[PDB]
């Protein structure tokens, strides 16, 4: 599992990677409770 | 005729020093035997062997 992050600027860096040895098959995005946001 | 280069007068040797010991031998040799169904993954990185 390989992930690349940026903080300033549109081309990202590489931030860390990690082994598991399975596929990986779903993902969501919780959403947040606030009172007072876009993925 | 034919050509020729220019012959090495020195040689250049950098490596890391102060640096770690992978010990691979002590993860090969381990009570713990592990199952072909099961099998594990360990990573040596930034260490000497
Ligand atoms: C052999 O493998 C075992 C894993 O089954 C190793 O035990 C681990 O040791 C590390 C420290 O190096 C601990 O952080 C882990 O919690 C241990 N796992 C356990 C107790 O399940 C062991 O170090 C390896 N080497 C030897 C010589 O036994």
């Amino acid at each position: 599992f390989y992930a690349y992050y940026a903080d300033v600027g549109m081309p990202t860096t590489f931030l860390f990677s990690l082994y598991l040895g399975t596929i990986l098959s779903h993902y969501y995005v919780m959403p947040l409770t606030c009172n007072a946001l876009e993925y | 005729l034919s050509g020729f280069t220019v012959k090495p007068v020195a040689t250049v040797y950098r490596r890391i020093p102060n640096l770690p010991d992978c010990d691979i031998d002590n993860w090969l040799n381990n009570v713990s035997v592990p199952s072909p169904l099961n099998w594990e993954r360990r990573i040596f990185s930034n260490c000497n062997f």
